[PDB]
Order: C-alpha cells, then structure tokens, then sequence
C-alpha cells in the first residue's frame, strides 16, 4: 500500500472477476444517468471466494461508491 | 493433641495360631489400610473387611476405601504388630500381595480387589468370623481401564432391555490386560455410579459446545488427503456424515481450547485414581519393589 | 410430494419428543422405532419413498400400541 | 556422611576447555531414563530420544516418566548427580528463557529453537550432544500446548495464505520480558506422526461427544432433582440448528475414554518446582522442591 | 375445542423449554413451578378439562413476575 504523503488510496474493489468488476460499474453509471432510480440490484459476489474480511468489506465499499455518486 | 502417629500397633485378642503367625510374616511390608488413625488401633478395625456389605458395591467399596488411610507393614513378631505410614515424597519398598506382573517406571494406585476366577484365596487368614481383607495395588491401565468398564457398564444398563445388559456385562467384566484374566464381582448399579454417571453425563455434553467448528470437523476432512491405520479403524465408529474455514479468530479460538482442558479434566479424573506408588527398579522375584510419592 | 413431504418432515420428529416424555413399561424398546424416526433423511431418489414411509410406518404404529397397552 | 549421589563417567576424552565448559553448569535439571546407580553419560538429556518425525509431544510424555537431577559437583571422570527429595529446596539454573520472579510453578519442557539462535552452544562429544530442557512457570506452559495443538489443526490447510496468518500469530508467543517464536511443528505441508495423533486424540473425542450425549441425557435428565442436568439437553438440541446394533453402542462409548487417557499427556501437568528467592540478574534461583 | 385446544400446548411448550434458561433469585421454589407446568395434560373428560388450565395457568402468571422481580 502507498505510504508516500499526498497519495490518498483509491478506492477499489479487491480479488474479483473482470465479468463482476466492469459490469457493476455500469450500475454506478446509472446514478450519474438517471439517480431517481437507485437500488443496490447486484449480489453476484461469492462468499466461496476470498475470505471474511476480503469479501465483506465489498458489500461496504458499494454502498460507499454509492452514497458519493448519489451525492 | 499430637499429631497422629506415623507408628500404629494392631494387637489381635482373638488367640492365633501357629499356622497363621507366619502367614502374616510372608505378609511384611504392604499396604493395609486403616481408617481410625489410633495409636493402638484393634483388628477389628483392621482391614477392609468392616466395609463389607450385602449389596456388595464394588464401586462403593472404590470410593470408602480411599477414605482410609494407607500403611506399610512392618516387624511382625509374637501377638504384635507394628503399621507405619510413610511421609509424602520418601521412597519405601512394597510388596505385592496381588497376583500382577510390575513393570518399571510405572504409577500405582490401590484398589479393592477382583477375584482371580478360580477364587482358591490361600489360606485366607480367618479368625472369630472374620477375614483379613487387604486391597490390590495394580499398574496405571489397569487402574484406569477398571473404573471406565464399571462406567461404561452403566450407560448401557440404561435404555435396554435387562437381558441385553447379560450380554454386555459379560464381556465387559473380563479383562484380559497383561497375560492374566482378571474379573469384576457384583458390578451393582448404585447411586454412587449415579453421580459418578452424572459428572460423565454433564462433561458429555459440554465438551461438545466448548469444541471448535474446526475442531469437530477436522477428523472429517483428514480422510479427504491422509490415509493411515489409525484413521480408518476409527472412523468406522463415527456416523457417515477444498473448503474455507468459515471463520478463524485466534483469540477467540485459543479461548475455546483452554475452557476445553477444564472439562477434560472434570471427564478423565473419574477414571483416574490418587496415585500413591512410583516404582523403580522391580526386583527379579517379582514379589517385591520399590516405590516413591507414597501416601 | 415435496410439500406434503415437508410437512410429513415436520409432524415426522414432532411425534419422537412427545416419546421420550411418556414413560413405557420397556424402557429398551421404544427407542428400536424412535432411532429410526429419528435417522429420518429424504434422497433425491424417490425410488425409495415407498420404502420411506414404510419404516415412518413401523416406527408409527408400533409405538402407538405400545401407549395404549394392547398387545 | 556425606549426601547420596549418582556417579557418571563420560567416554570421549575431555579437553581441559571442555571440562570448563560443564563447571559453568553446576546446578541443572538432568533427565534421567531410570534409577540407575552408574549410568553413561549417552543416557543424559533428551538426546537419546531425539527423533526426526516423531513429534514434540513424545518428548512431553516420556519427560515425564524421566528422573530430574540436579549436577551437585563435576570433576574429572566422575560426575555427580543429586536426585532431589521432596520438600527440601534446590537451587537451579535458569536456562529457561523466561525470566523467573518470586513463586513460580515451575514444570519442565524440552527444548525449543526459532532457527540459529545467538548462543547454541553446549558440551558436545562427537555426534553425541546435550540438551537441557527449560523450566517454564506453569501459565505460559499451558499457552504453550494450547498454541501447539491449534496449529496443527490448521497443518491440513496451509494452502491458504490468510490462515497463515493467524498461524504467524501463534508462532510467536509474547510473555513479558521475552521475544518467542515458537517452531511451527508442521515441516514441509506434512504433519508429524505424533502431531497427526494428538490432533484426533481430541476431534475423535469431540465429534463422538456431539451424538452419543442425545441418548443418555435422556433417561437421566427427569430423575435429576438439581436440575442442572435437564437444561444441559437444550445446548445439544441447539448444537442441531446449522443444517443400530447394542454391541455398537458398547464399542463406540468403549473409544470415546481410551482416547481421553491417550490425550491426557497434553492435559494435567505435574509442578515439579516453586521459586523462592531469585538471585540478581536472574542467572538462577533457588526453588523448593515439589513432586 | 379442535385445533385451539392442542394450540394451548403448543406455546406452553415454548414456556416450559425457557423456564430451565432464564436465571432466577430462588432455585427449588421455581423447580416446583416448571415440573408442574410440565404436568399439563388435557384429560379425556371434558368438564375436566377446565381444572388443568384452572391450575397450569396461575402456575405460569407467578413464572413471568419473578422475571421482573415484581413482588
């Protein structure tokens, strides 16, 4: 992880399939499209993979991407 | 008071006879229990045999007998004799008055004797209605297997049908260990085994919340990689039914271990037994041997 | 039979812990059919559902008798 | 009059170096496999059962059955060595990492490495070579095997590097003034005989706990006047809610106690000291005998 | 009497489980109270059945108090 001052992290999603990460995008891209409608529709991450902690925090960090670009 | 006394006199008033005075010389240096602690105890007193009943509960005479203070056998001589109790930690030699073959470095404990089978009983050693009665010092497995049997013995006396207990009390009353047969008399049920039921009961249950879900579940998942004697053996007695641990907390789980000890501790000691004799070097007659950590 | 067969799983159980409450004059034989209606499993087989009930039967009857002391 | 001692000879010629470095171990706990009068010094320390793929927890049990001695006096040839008695003090060297402090329980332990370490020497013949077990107050004992066991309960799942960290975790022990690591005991994935062992000693024990308890607390809760017995059944009907022969019966509740007397060498643990005064720096310290 | 009757067992199953968990200031006053709570029945009789909830249910009102610790 980046420790030089200045360099905040990005956040962003940990371990997942490029079929899960590009397509969730697009439902955040929704809420710059049209926010009237927002619902938390995806639930397609799998506790087989990863751990407790690595796969818990991802249902966090969507409602932490969500709650800024609902912003 | 002074404290009670390491030397004990037993003096018999019952006449004895000459037969009978040498018997107890070949009985020198062994263990005969006492319960009163007096400094000239009577041989009525004496012995296990006042302990005796007509239920005859093996497993009450195992926890009365425990009760009583041990003793050495000591200067046999006319109409007089002379216990000794040894202080903790000194060794003193032990004479075996059982028929049990001693090996070295091994643990000891008393217990009230099994019969042999053909019962012949020497010559017994009787006066005025009455008979010495002297318990056995066994080795550790032996100890330890003998009170799980009378254990084991009732949990299957309950929930069946009392011919079925016939069949089970046969096989189990035997015992096999280190070339001599050995055999239980009457393993009455008693409410001495009730609590002594009840301590293994509550453990029997507990133990299964304080074990870990990898704990439980690890034997399981061996047999998917490891094959070996053992785990096969064992795991026919089981019931027939890669992966993530479903969470792994180490702190959380070092405390599951260190309650689990507790238990364990609470479920061994009813087979286990105060340990009283740590012999060295038996001696070749195999009639006699050291011992240590006596009282 | 899935349904019904839910609910045959439900009442299946329910009527072992009614057993160990009711004393019996043989304490040994009334668990020969509770043990059974207490292994109860259902395989995806239906092939042997026949032979499933037939042991929920055996397990049923038998120990009803036993309750009301006909021999 | 003067005090019963073992005598020892060594074989191998000595260097007047090498008899200096015993002379700088004067009090010790020596292992002794029996009560022998004479005894070679081959048969000192835990180096003659020292085993590759035998585990740690063999030398836990056999320790125990070994006779602890004291070196009272070393000279040339011969070797003196005091069997203490029960209820006098002893002093004895702390070659125990931990430092000692006033009252410790204090039990033995063989010995134990993280790799080099910056002083692993010791008298040393050709192969032969002595090992002095350390001297362990009882609570960190205790977190020693119960950090031993879980580890190896993991052993059959190295493959996933988070678990690893929970076993870097174990590995390394922090008593206060000390820096432990303790050694995994799995080598390479594969688990030691006598760790594979230990660890069904205990999932036997607690998997048969987890059925053959249903029957018996049965017939026996309504008789219980305590009631302590009739809400132990309500734990066991609850352990249910994640998802037969009568000889059967006698040969499955006849494994679940042997088991317990096979795992009963990592359970109980005998105190075979307790300190008293403790001497500046903690070079050693006088500990009154206790059985 | 039909179903609403053997409902009237089924939550007094559900008292009588709890009542060996919650602690209590006593230990063999409310021993009484659990086991006789444990004793209702519904006798073959009808009119007899009133004296079984007449009894059971005063023994359950004191139960739920002792709770409170209400006097």
């Amino acid at each position: 992880l980046v420790t030089a001052i200045g360099q905040t992290e990005p956040i962003a999603f940990v371990h997942l399939k490029d079929t899960e990460v590009q397509r969730i995008e697009e439902n955040l891209e929704g809420v710059r499209r049209n926010m009237f409608c927002v619902k938390p529709l995806d639930l397609n991450l799998d506790r087989h993979a990863n751990t407790a902690l690595v796969n818990a925090v991802n249902k966090l960090v969507y409602t932490g991407r969500l709650i800024m670009n609902v912003r | 008071m002074a404290a009670m006394e390491a030397n004990i006199f037993c003096t018999f008033d019952h006449k004895l006879s000459i037969a009978d005075v040498g018997k107890l010389t070949k009985l020198v240096a062994a263990v005969v229990p006492i319960p009163q602690r007096l400094h000239l105890i009577k041989h009525y007193q004496l012995g296990l045999h006042q302990f005796v009943d007509h239920t005859r509960g093996y497993v009450r005479l195992r926890g009365l007998l425990r009760n009583m203070t041990l003793t050495l056998m000591r200067r046999v001589e006319g109409n007089q004799i002379l216990l000794h109790v040894p202080t903790h930690g000194l060794l003193y030699t032990v004479l075996n008055t059982g028929p049990v073959t001693w090996e070295k470095g091994d643990a000891l404990c008393v217990l009230p004797p099994l019969f042999h089978g053909p019962l012949a009983r020497e010559n017994l050693l009787t006066l005025g209605q009455w008979e010495l009665v002297l318990p056995w010092i066994v080795p550790m497995p032996l100890a330890l297997e003998i009170n799980q049997r009378l254990l084991i013995m009732g949990l299957f006396s309950l929930d069946r049908s009392y011919e079925e207990v016939k069949a089970a009390v046969q096989q189990l009353q035997t015992i096999t260990f280190r070339d001599a047969t050995f055999t239980i008399p009457d393993p009455v049920i008693d409410q001495h085994l009730l609590i002594d039921m009840k301590t293994a009961c509550l453990s029997m249950s507990m133990v299964a919340n304080l074990a870990s879900e990898l704990t439980m579940t690890y034997v399981r998942k061996l047999a998917l990689e490891d094959s070996s004697m053992l785990l096969v053996k064992c795991q026919e007695l089981l019931m027939r039914l890669p992966a993530r641990p479903q969470h792994v907390s180490p702190d959380d789980e070092i405390a599951r271990l260190s309650a689990l000890f507790v238990m364990l501790r609470q479920l061994d000691d009813l087979i286990r037994e105060q340990v009283v004799f740590t012999v060295c070097d038996v001696s070749p007659d195999n009639k006699s041997a050291t011992c240590i950590f006596k009282g | 039979l899935s349904s019904v067969l839910e609910e045959f799983e439900v009442r299946c159980v329910a009527v072992a812990r009614r057993g160990y409450t009711y004393p019996f004059g043989d304490r040994g034989k009334a668990r020969d059919h509770l043990a059974v209606l207490d292994r109860t499993e259902f395989d995806t087989d239906v092939r042997h559902d026949a032979e499933i009930v037939e042991r929920a039967l055996v397990s049923a009857v038998i120990l009803a008798k036993m309750s009301v002391r006909e021999t």
